[PDB]
């Protein structure tokens, strides 16, 4: 290797990171045969973490070789895969995921080094899902050690060095506690997986509405910056408007339109989304 | 002097593209006496942007080439109407306005974001299957296709 | 069919296997394991199985054969069309790849398609039985243009004077009499001198018979005869049957 | 050698009869106990195709092809 | 994937090439000779 | 048609040793032309003074058929090759094996040495070749990808380096470096037994009982066809002057015109006394170094000298 | 069929037929759709159908499917047809001059050698082993950019140190493992001749 | 790959004699098209054998 694939959180804060490597250090749970091992130092008194898969098995389906999550967007595997409707035909019996593995690293050696394998760009149509799902902020809370157990049932002598975080264990009744690393990687039942499935899908999206014939399309939210002409440009090109009403004395707007996919296209793309010069409008079809 | 469809028989199969002086009628001329002048023989299509966009026309093929009839670049003739809003716009592309020079495009599907940017001047009234064809070929990761695409012979209309 | 039919499958799997396992040379069971899943309606197994089979012996005209046969009774049309380019890239010089590739292409009807197919074909100026059922397959059609067009470029890859005959035949039958006068013209002086002989001459004598034209199939004759190399003694015999004939009648 | 190996032909299948006969009524009766798993290259056919080969594909519209079932 | 296992007959052994000397017969004289 | 070709004189049996207890199956001659050198299926290898025809001596290491020996330009040595899977390094001044190169897995078919640099090529049965270091006996590159018995090796110092032929019917130019395929010819139908490389012509020859072939350097391009040999063929061997020797399984040997592809002369020969007349067969074909004399190495345990005839010209031998 | 131009205001062509010859009217508010344009497809596995630069049907590409520029794959009957040479006196048949030849022996000894002793070194394996090399100093340009994470740098510069290995140290992994040998390549053309099938006497023969 | 040493002397002389017939003619000097019979032409030759050494 070069160096590691992982995202920002897993990859540190201070501008000198420091990292030790050992050539053929331990087996990639994926590759299963040796790989390079880079040690990065996460944080103050934060733990040390190392490369945990080959580059390889990385750039088979673009995710982090350390953090595990994708790098584009970083949710699991499951979700980034579904929200480009991806449908990997990875092997998983012991000879056929050899045979893979071997045939995917000769296939991989025809590569330059710069993007994943396959359809990793023929689904790169990153859907607002994903860039929805996506978290904003380095949730730092990773490097954090693990239950003292010494520390869970008191006996952690060694002053306020226990090795890990001296806190009230987890009830591993939580779905979000046992989640097998092959089983993450494979995208196979991630419990967490599912929790980003059901919050994408209780996360607010535009409505449909019954008849066909209701093209009147309710913009909630306008102000008075805005104008005909910038609802159209908002609107206009994404199909035909027919009409388009905007309400000054409820600051809001509605859009009669020429094509009825194509006022679901503008409409359900810009669900509180559609930030021309700032305003949180609300599209909905209209009475 | 308003070369009406004006033809760039491309090595993968030809094109044709009616630009419409009333509406950009610089361009026009810019593009039918350079049609004309048959300094495009060679040019290697400088962009593909896959079902989005098709891109060529400049004698240097790296992205930093092309000169105008009039210098290096002149002014854009921009519309009220004309959109980019489907396949086959043949403008101009600009890295800054005013500075148009050889680099033609032609559009693969609805670009309304660059009408503003680029003065959309005609269509290709021939050639659109092939267009197609071509924005399907496999890219690099800079846009010079694997594929070394360029016209067999680039003309006007009578 | 929960479990019972499944391991009746999982054996049969694993017993196909094992015999590939110790041949994996040769073939018959590489077929009976895809045509057993064909039956059982996997097409994706059975085309990973045709693959294999295929890499381990790409020289092998029944795999190609039975690989496509599944493509076309599943009509995945495109897929099959990929199959047959495949083998006609690979194989060439095996014909009934070429044939069922067009067959299948014709009741498909993208007769463009066949037509260029042909052409491929004939860049390889394979024989002629192909290039005959080339215009067998073009006379479906009216495209008589197309008809000699291709007799054109047959007898001239192909010197034979009965070749020559074929194209004229074409001629008198779909009734192109002045093109079979210069195809006999052609034909006369291309072979010519020396290896110009009988038979060339009595068509076109009979021919020109069909036509009535006596003085003029006497002087064709003799003239024939005796400008080119003359006769050899049997076939003089049939000079004399052949001269009885063009006086009489 | 031959006919030995015929008479066993049958006699294995009786096994698998007595495994699934037990087996079917074991299972369904109220205990659904595995005999014990350590197969390397058993599930290799029911699973997965065991070593894959994607058709290549050429000049064609092969995604939208599809197939019925049994 | 390079193991550590090894051999008796694989130790170092006959390290220098005996390159043909002058008298015996050099390419040289090869080039030369009628 | 093409010009006409050069007239060549014939060429006249002169010699017949007979020294061995199995077939002949390899030859090669000195660099400096005092001696050449037989390895046969009686497992000898034996040295023969080339010009008396004496025997010198005979050495005896391997365990089955020496299917080829070799000798190198730069170094005292003799390399010999065998169906007991070994690569022998004879040192020719104790008359010693010093060397030997352990890897294959069924018999070495045959065997060629770089004549720049100190490494050795061979090929064999399990369908590969391999590139040993010549002085630290080790695998340097297993050129593996043809699918049968890798009939024959030849290595040159341009590029391509190392020319395959084997018996799945097709050809390989190998680069030697990289060491994988660049070019595969699959122009004959018949198991290619032997190729050969033109002195100063950027050129070579593969032959299988269908016909010779002679094709273009570097990249293989069918230069023309040679037909009229119709046996199985197992040397072929080219002068300085265009000769170009065919010696077949038969025992027929033909001899040719390497630019026009004309075949000049045709010799059978007579098997040694007590021999079959299915025991006529030519295994090796060798010029001498002066290019003059022409050895065999035939399957009825001769060696066969043959000379040039030198009162012949056009007008007794005329050229069709 | 299409209206003039300065007289094409009004109406909105929707079926390609008002394209006439073809053509989109940029000036009409609509997605112009002429001749199959405008129309992001089904994303199907037709791999690009190119043309040779003289507008035949390259199959080349079928046959160098997934394939470097560097093979040389013989699949045209020009191939096939015997070239004539006359001249022992060409360009074409001519080999390389022995300056080459210098430069691909020094190049060919030097890489060679190289791999051989990395392999005579593995039958060493007691490796009397030299110390760890100089510390790795690189920079690295991350492809996620952002204020938030690296704190707000675009760069992060990077110390690698290799970790000692215990000399007792036992190999670490079962090296032999055993599975089929992969899928070769893609399959030659087979450029053969016209073979001939044999009369049943022959056969019988 | 383990070598030829005293007690496979034999039986590598018989292997390598008849992956030799298979070679040459077999599979080399045929015109038998359909599916040459080389199985049955070793047996041939292990009865000529046998033949020579009973006389």
């Amino acid at each position: 290797a070069d160096f590691p694939i992982l995202c920002q959180t897993c990859l540190g804060e201070n501008p000198y990171i420091r990292m030790t490597k050992e050539k053929y250090g331990k087996e990639c749970k994926i590759c299963a045969r040796p790989f390079t091992v880079f040690r990065w130092c996460p944080g103050v008194r934060m733990r040390f973490k190392k490369t945990e898969v080959c580059q390889t098995c990385s750039k088979l389906k673009n995710v982090c070789q350390t953090c595990l999550l994708d790098l584009e967007y970083g949710l699991p595997i499951q979700v980034r895969d579904a929200g480009l409707s991806f449908k990997d035909d990875m092997p998983k019996s012991d000879v056929n995921k050899e045979y893979y593995t071997q045939n995917m690293e000769r296939e991989i050696s025809n590569s330059d080094g710069t993007r994943p394998v396959g359809m990793l760009g023929k689904a790169t149509s990153t859907s607002d899902m994903l860039l929805k799902l996506a978290r904003t902020t380095p949730y730092y809370k990773r490097n954090r050690p693990h239950i003292c157990s010494f520390w869970v049932k008191g006996e952690c002598k060694r002053g306020e060095e226990c090795p890990y975080r001296h806190e009230k264990p987890t009830d591993p009744d939580d779905p979000l506690a046992d989640q097998n690393i092959k089983d993450r990687y494979y995208g196979i039942n991630d419990p967490v997986a599912d929790k980003l499935l059901k919050r994408a899908s209780t996360m607010p999206r535009l409505d449909p509405p019954e008849d066909k014939t209701i093209t009147t399309l309710y913009v909630g939210g306008l102000g008075d910056t805005i104008t005909e002409t910038d609802l159209r440009n908002h609107f206009y090109q994404f199909g035909e408007i027919r009409t388009i009403t905007v309400v000054q004395r409820q600051q809001c707007a509605f859009i009669q339109f020429a094509t009825r996919q194509a006022a679901e296209v503008a409409a359900e793309k810009s669900f509180n989304k559609l930030i021309v010069n700032g305003r949180r409008l609300n599209v909905k079809w209209g009475r | 002097w308003q070369p009406p469809n004006v033809y760039l028989e491309t090595s993968m199969g030809i094109i044709v593209l009616e630009l419409y002086w009333k509406h950009a009628p610089k361009t026009c001329k810019n593009f039918a006496e350079l049609a004309r002048r048959g300094y495009y023989n060679g040019t290697k299509f400088h962009r593909i942007i896959k079902d989005f966009m098709i891109q060529g026309g400049d004698p240097t093929g790296t992205g930093r080439g092309g000169a105008s009839i009039y210098g290096k670049q002149f002014e854009d003739e921009l519309h009220p109407d004309l959109k980019f809003t489907g396949a086959g716009i043949l403008a101009m592309a600009n890295a800054g306005p005013d500075t148009n020079g050889s680099q033609f495009f032609v559009t693969l599907a609805p670009t309304q974001w660059l009408d503003g940017k680029h003065t959309i001047f005609g269509r290709v009234c021939q050639g659109i299957g092939m267009v197609n064809r071509v924005g399907m070929v496999e890219t690099n990761s800079q846009d010079r296709p694997v594929d070394d695409v360029k016209i067999i012979k680039a003309y006007p209309s009578g | 069919d929960e479990e019972e039919l499944n391991d009746y499958k999982l054996r049969k799997r694993k017993t196909f296997e094992d015999n590939i396992r110790k041949n994996r040379t040769v073939i018959s069971n590489w077929i009976k394991y895809a045509q057993w899943e064909e039956s059982l309606k996997e097409i994706q197994r059975a085309r990973s199985i045709y693959e294999r089979a295929l890499d381990v012996d790409y020289r092998n005209i029944t795999l190609w054969l039975k690989y496509a046969e599944m493509e076309m009774k599943n009509r995945q049309v495109n897929h099959a069309r990929n199959i047959w380019d495949r083998a006609i890239t690979t194989l060439p010089r095996v014909n009934q790849f070429w044939y069922k590739y067009t067959y299948m292409e014709e009741m498909l009807g993208n007769v463009a398609g066949a037509r260029q197919v042909f052409e491929r074909w004939m860049e390889w100026q394979p024989e002629e039985q192909a290039w005959h059922s080339y215009i067998n397959f073009e006379l479906r059609y009216k495209e008589v243009d197309r008809a000699r067009t291709i007799y054109e470029r047959f007898v001239l890859v192909h010197p034979d004077v009965k070749n020559w005959i074929k194209y004229a035949r074409f001629e008198e039958k779909h009734a192109y009499f002045a093109h079979a006068r210069k195809v006999y013209e052609r034909a006369v002086e291309f072979f010519g001198d020396e290896h110009m002989d009988e038979h060339l001459y009595v068509a076109f004598a009979k021919f020109e018979e069909n036509q009535k034209e006596f003085e003029r199939v006497r002087v064709i004759y003799k003239y024939a005869l005796d400008r080119i190399s003359k006769q050899e003694l049997f076939k003089n015999y049939t000079i004399f049957e052949k001269k009885f004939g063009d006086r009489r009648g | 050698k031959a006919k030995r190996k015929a008479r066993e032909k049958q006699l294995e299948e009786a096994r698998r009869l007595a495994a699934l006969q037990k087996r079917r009524e074991l299972r369904a009766a109220g205990i659904e106990i595995q005999k014990k798993r350590k197969r390397k290259r058993g599930v290799d056919y029911n699973a997965e195709i065991p070593f894959e080969k994607k058709p290549a594909l050429g000049f064609y519209d092969t995604s939208e092809e599809n197939y019925q079932a049994l | 994937q390079l193991s550590k296992q090894y051999s008796s007959r694989d130790l170092p052994s006959h390290t220098k090439i005996k390159y043909r000397q002058t008298t015996q017969d050099a390419p040289e004289e090869v080039r030369n000779r009628d | 048609t093409m010009p006409k070709p050069q007239w060549h004189p014939p060429w006249k049996l002169y010699r017949v040793i007979s020294g061995h207890l199995g077939w002949v199956r390899c030859i090669a001659v000195e660099p400096g032309n005092q001696w050449f050198v037989t390895g046969s299926a009686d497992r000898t290898i034996k040295i023969w003074d080339l010009a008396s025809g004496k025997l010198k001596l005979s050495l005896t290491g391997h365990i089955s058929t020496v299917r080829g020996v070799i000798v190198s330009t730069r170094s005292p040595y003799l390399f010999s090759c065998g169906e007991d899977k070994q690569v022998k390094c004879w040192d020719l001044e104790y008359n010693k094996v010093i060397r030997h190169y352990h890897g294959h897995l069924s018999a070495v078919y045959g065997l060629d040495l770089h004549p720049t640099i100190d490494v050795l090529v061979t090929c064999s049965r399990d369908s590969t070749a391999r590139i040993w270091d010549v002085r630290t006996k080790a695998s340097v590159h297993t050129l593996s990808g043809h699918t049968n018995a890798v009939a024959t090796v030849r290595c040159q110092a341009a590029e391509p380096q190392i020319i395959t032929g084997s018996h799945d019917t097709t050809i390989r130019l190998w680069d030697l470096v990289a060491g994988k395929t660049r070019v595969t010819l699959t122009n004959h139908k018949k198991s290619v037994r032997a190729v050969v490389l033109h002195p100063r012509h950027y050129t070579f020859a593969s032959g299988s009982p269908d016909n010779i072939k002679q094709w273009k350097f570097p990249d293989g391009s069918f230069i023309q066809n040679l037909s009229g040999h119709n046996a199985i063929i197992n040397t072929l061997t080219v002068n300085s002057d265009g000769v170009l020797v065919s010696g077949a399984d038969n025992g027929t040997m033909h001899l040719w015109d390497w630019r026009t592809g004309y075949n000049f002369q045709r010799v059978h020969a007579a098997v040694q006394p007590g021999s079959l007349d299915s025991e006529s067969g030519i295994f090796a074909c060798a010029f001498d170094q002066s290019e003059s004399r022409l050895l065999t190495a035939e399957a009825d345990k001769t060696i066969k000298v043959y000379r040039e005839d030198d009162t012949a010209t056009e007008e007794t031998h005329p050229v069709s | 069929e299409p209206p003039p131009y300065g007289y094409r205001k009004g109406w909105i062509p929707r079926l390609l037929e008002d394209f006439g010859d073809g053509g989109a009217f940029p000036e009409i508010h609509v997605a112009q759709y002429p001749l199959d344009m405008g129309r992001k497809k089904k994303m199907s596995n037709a791999l690009a159908i190119q043309v040779d630069s003289e507008g035949k049907i390259k199959y080349d590409a079928i046959a160098r499917q997934g394939q470097s520029k560097d093979k040389v794959i013989y699949s045209k009957y020009t191939d096939l047809v015997p070239k004539e040479v006359m001249n022992a006196d060409d360009p074409d048949l001519q080999r390389p001059d022995e300056e080459a030849i210098k430069e691909i022996t020094e190049k060919t000894r030097v890489a060679l050698e190289k791999s051989v002793s990395q392999k005579v070194a593995a039958a060493m394996p007691v490796r009397a082993a030299d110390k760890l090399a100089p510390a790795q100093y690189i920079r690295y340009t991350p492809s996620q950019q952002g204020v938030a994470f690296n704190s707000g740098a675009k760069q992060r510069v990077i110390r690698m140190v290799e970790m000692q290995k215990d000399p007792m140290e036992p190999p670490r992994f079962k090296i032999n493992k055993k599975i089929p040998r992969g899928p070769p390549s893609p399959p030659a053309p087979v450029m053969h001749s016209p073979s001939r099938k044999m009369t049943v006497k022959e056969q019988q023969e | 790959a383990k070598t030829v040493t005293k007690q496979r002397v034999e039986s590598h002389f018989d292997l390598e004699l008849r992956a030799a017939v298979m070679h040459d003619i077999l599979d080399m000097m045929p015109e038998g098209i359909k599916q040459n019979k080389a199985r049955t032409i070793l047996q041939h030759l292990s009865e000529a054998w046998r033949c020579w050494k009973a006389n």
